[PDB]
This record gives C-alpha cells, structure tokens and sequence, in this order.
C-alpha cells in the first residue's frame, strides 16, 4: 500500500489523538457556551481606526491601567438593527467568547453603551493577508501550505463544535507578529449539526450549492478552502468576473482552469476541494478533513508542529513595537459619539 | 492573460460579503 506499518501506525495513532483533543475541545466550548460588561470606553485611550465594515470600525486602543494594546471592534447598534444583523452580532459574540484556539482571535472584554457594542479582542498587528496577497502578488506553494495548513486545523475545530464559518477570504484573515494566521471575524458563523439554508458569504467564495439555494453543510467551508489556496497560490481566485451573477455561473459550471505554475498536487487537491459533486468533495467523505490532512500536497506538514506554532513562518510581517500600526492602511477616523439616549437596549440585552 | 482579465474585473480590491 502507500503506507508501510511504521508509518501507518503513526498514522493511525495521530488520527485518534486528533479525535481525543476535538472531543475534550467540545466539552470544554460546551461548558463556556453554556456558562459565559467586563470593561467600560473610559479604560481605553483610541488610538487608530484599524479597519471598518457597515457595522462601524475595529480601532487601536490601549488600555489605560495595563499599558495593552487591543482592537476593539464598534458597532453601532441602531446601524446593526437597520443592516438586520442582530442575531449575527450577538452570536459573534458568544461564538468569541466560547472558543479556544491559536488561530482564532481572543476576546478580552465585551461591553454596551446607549449607542454602541464592544468587543475588545487581541490586536494582530502584522495585517490583513488580503494586503500582503495583493503586494507580493502570489504566495509559493510552501507559503501558501503553511496558511492552507492553518486553515484546515481551524476549520476541523469549529466542524468539530458544529460550527460552520462561511465566510472564509484573505480579507477575513489577519497575519500576527510571527506569521501565523488569525480569524476574528464570525459574524456568519452558525452553529449546524446538519443543514442550513441562508444565502451568506463572498460571491467568489461561495460553493455551488449555496448559490443554486441548497440546503447545505460544513462542506462549504471545504469548498472556500479550495477558493482560498488556489488564490493564494494564483494570486487570483478561481473565479472571476465583472459581476457576481457571472461570477456563480462559472462556480456552478465544474470548470476549473489552473496556473501552469501550479504542481500537479496542488490541481489534484484543488480539483477534489473545488468540487461541485457533494458526494465527492474532500472534507465531506466517510474519511473526514484525513482525506486533506493526507493528501500529497500537505506531505510535508507536521500538523503538530503548525499546531504548536513550532515551524518557521516563511513571511514575518514588519514590527516596530507594541501599537504599531504600520501594516494597516489608513482609514477615515469618525467620532464616537454616544446618545444620551439608550438606544435599541431591548435587541441587545444578552450582548 | 488571465491575470490581465482578474484586473479587468475590477474585483481586485477588497471584498464585501453579499446583502
Ligand atoms: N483583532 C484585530 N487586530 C487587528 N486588526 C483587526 C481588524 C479587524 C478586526 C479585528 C482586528
């Protein structure tokens, strides 16, 4: 076979000990779901507008009486009733505060205003990929296996939690000081132990059965993992066009076309991530997230070693000190303005 | 080039989730 005993035993053994940790990682997401206003505005000096959605924007703050640097990410409450996103800021919330995971963002403090919400998480200070992506144009195979990697060990964990994230980009993906990848965003994560219907995603992100208006699974995630490598590695994403209409037309199509750049590992892994056929999209087999994690294309991951962040990062984004905030772009900074009147208190009384 | 017809896209820049 592929394997002689030595290494099929070793095989084996790191499977079931991947299973022992996701099954101790769910009693312990389980317990702090279960069972989760820990700061006020006037604790942090506002530094910086980090990044900005329709929600508000993420700032630099420092905690006045540590001295620490955080983002904080404001939303404006009346805005979130209006954009209908009520019940996704609240499940971000409780989504942050219950998991635990070394690519995924830690939430620090969470608290409310009359106007605005709170969540007060680490700052990540090397940047959005997205802006590195764009800069050095495409990532080397090596480069983009080493983030591919961490995505796929981030996605068995939430699959495990019955998470799904659906939102999976570069945009959505920040670089901390020693290379690796952190996600912060879970505003269209939901929890789905079987089926979920809603439209949600990037158009170029989006797997073919979201678009035709399937009942779907965890598996479009596995399809968004295909979209990300093959752009990591591409420099573009599989699909492409003027328009999103046009842009689900060719994800639907089953056509694929690839770099020649590209190895032949690399098309093979994408061809079975980027598979409109459910019954043969890898991650959604009898075999699990192994059929990736095994694939010739990770052959030479140690997926510990990523775990424990022990392998060299083959980018380290510049770090001139704490605050710095060099590897973000500059945004408009607006004022943060709270009413003197509570606003929308009823909507967010568990956040 | 298809690199050529990402940039005509006009979709290199960053992405907005649908609504
Ligand atoms: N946690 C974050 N650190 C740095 N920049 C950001 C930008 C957006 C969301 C979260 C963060």
């Amino acid at each position: 076979g592929h394997m002689g005993n030595a290494a099929a035993a070793k095989k084996g053994s790191e499977q079931e000990s991947v299973k022992e940790f996701l099954a101790k990682a769910k009693e312990e997401f389980l317990k702090k779901w279960e069972s989760p206003n820990t700061a006020q505005l006037d604790h942090f000096d506002r530094i910086k507008t980090l990044g900005t959605g329709s929600f508000g924007r993420v700032m630099l703050v420092k905690h006045k009486e540590t001295g620490n640097h955080y983002a904080m990410k404001i939303l404006d409450k009346q805005k979130v009733v209006k954009l209908k996103q009520i019940e996704h800021t609240l499940n971000e919330k409780r989504i942050l505060q219950a998991v635990n995971f070394p690519f995924l963002v830690k939430l620090e403090f969470s608290f409310k205003d009359n106007s605005n919400l709170y969540m007060v998480m680490e700052y990540v200070p090397g940047g959005e990929m997205f802006s590195h992506l764009r800069r050095i144009g495409r990532f080397s195979e090596p480069h983009a296996r080493f983030y591919a990697a961490q995505i796929v060990l981030t996605f068995e964990y939430l699959h495990s939690l019955d998470l799904i994230y659906r939102d999976l980009k570069p945009e959505n993906l920040l670089i901390d000081q020693q290379g690796y990848i952190q996600v912060t965003d879970f505003g269209f994560a939901k929890r789905v132990k079987g089926r979920t219907w809603t439209l949600c995603g990037t158009p170029e992100y989006l797997a073919p059965e979201i678009i035709l208006s399937k009942g779907y699974n965890k598996a479009v995630d596995w399809w968004a993992l295909g979209v990300l490598i093959y752009e990591m590695a591409a420099g573009y994403p599989p699909f492409f066009a003027d328009q999103p209409i046009q842009i689900y037309e060719k994800i639907v199509s089953g056509k694929v076309r690839f770099p020649s750049h590209f190895s032949s590992d690399l098309k093979d892994l994408l061809r079975n991530l980027l598979q409109v056929d459910l019954t043969k999209r890898f991650g959604n087999l009898k075999n699990g997230v192994n059929d990736i994690k095994n694939h010739k294309w990770f052959a030479t991951t140690d997926w510990i070693a990523i775990y424990q962040r022990k392998v060299e990062a083959p980018f380290i984004p510049k770090f001139k000190g704490p605050g710095d905030t060099s590897n973000f772009d500059d945004y408009e900074e607006e004022e943060i303005r709270v009413s003197i009147n509570e606003k929308c208190g009823k909507e967010f009384t568990e956040f | 080039t298809t690199y050529a017809d990402f940039i005509a896209s006009g979709r290199t820049g960053r992405r907005n989730a649908i609504h």
